[PDB]
């Protein structure tokens, strides 16, 4: 039964736990947000080998999902959690958490996204041969973006889908139900105490954040057709581990 | 698993 005070030292908490496992700055993303690929460096990405735009992909979300890591092993309650739950939130969670993280990186204004160095449109990804789950991703991120998070806002979000007491698997689960609660309170309480509880109704469906980890998974499947031994000598083994079938 | 070595475990 956590009180006001126990609440608002929790919004303290997570929204430090996220500052301190952001990947990128927020400042040192807005002053890049003019350095965009020119139309050559995008032609050269365009050109590339499917393997290769794939290994530098997953390589990439793997950094993210060490960063997601860190954010769970620094979070309030997490660690006091089981071995087996925190593994089952984080395998369930990790990728969705990197997807929402996205949206600070995420160029609204030319739908662009910070991507090795730049910020790069969709079409820097076309190598990859899977469009519709990476435009999937930028409706996402563009959808996110219309809502204006501040970063306190989104490590509260992120906190969430991460603590997820309906997760299959899960041994003490009302221990996660615990926390998944007052974060949830912590969430609303940040809200409202800016006049930002509207925002609530317009959060994303989970099933879209579902249907996206979903499409990963399956053009993982084909990409790992058509280049069975790229997967086992070049991507990250964590990377292998979570998203290889 | 790896998630468990990272985790500390
Ligand atoms: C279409 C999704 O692809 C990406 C977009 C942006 C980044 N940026 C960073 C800094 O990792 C990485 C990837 Cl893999």
């Amino acid at each position: 039964y956590a009180s006001l005070t126990e609440i608002e030292h929790l919004v303290q908490s997570v929204c430090k736990s996220y500052r301190e496992t952001c990947q990128l700055r927020l400042e040192d993303l807005l002053r890049q947000r003019s350095n965009i690929f020119s139309r050559e460096e995008v032609t050269g990405y365009q050109r590339k080998s499917m393997w290769e735009m794939w290994e530098r992909c997953a390589h990439h979300l793997t950094e993210a999902i060490q960063y997601v890591v860190e954010f769970a092993k620094r979070l309030s309650g997490f660690m006091e959690l089981c071995q087996n739950d925190q593994i089952v939130l984080l395998k369930a969670g990790a990728m969705e958490v990197v997807l929402v993280r996205m949206c600070r990186a995420y160029n609204a204004d030319n739908r662009t996204v910070f991507f090795e160095g730049k910020y790069g449109g969709m079409e820097l990804f076309r190598a990859l041969g899977c469009s519709e789950l990476i435009s999937s991703i930028f409706d996402f991120s563009h959808s996110l973006s219309a809502l204006h998070f501040s970063e306190d806002e989104i490590a509260l979000y992120t906190a969430l889908v991460l603590i997820n007491a309906h997760r299959p698997g899960l041994q003490e689960k009302r221990k996660v139900e615990q926390l998944q609660y007052n974060l949830e309170l912590a969430f609303h309480h940040h809200l409202s105490k800016t006049h930002r509880q509207s925002i609530l109704a317009k959060l994303p469906p989970k099933g879209k954040l579902r249907s996206l980890c979903s499409q990963h998974v399956e053009r993982l499947q084909i990409f790992q057709h058509l280049h069975p031994i790229v997967v086992q000598a070049a991507f990250p083994p964590l990377y292998k581990e979570l998203f290889s079938t | 698993t790896l998630l468990q070595l990272l985790l500390g475990h």
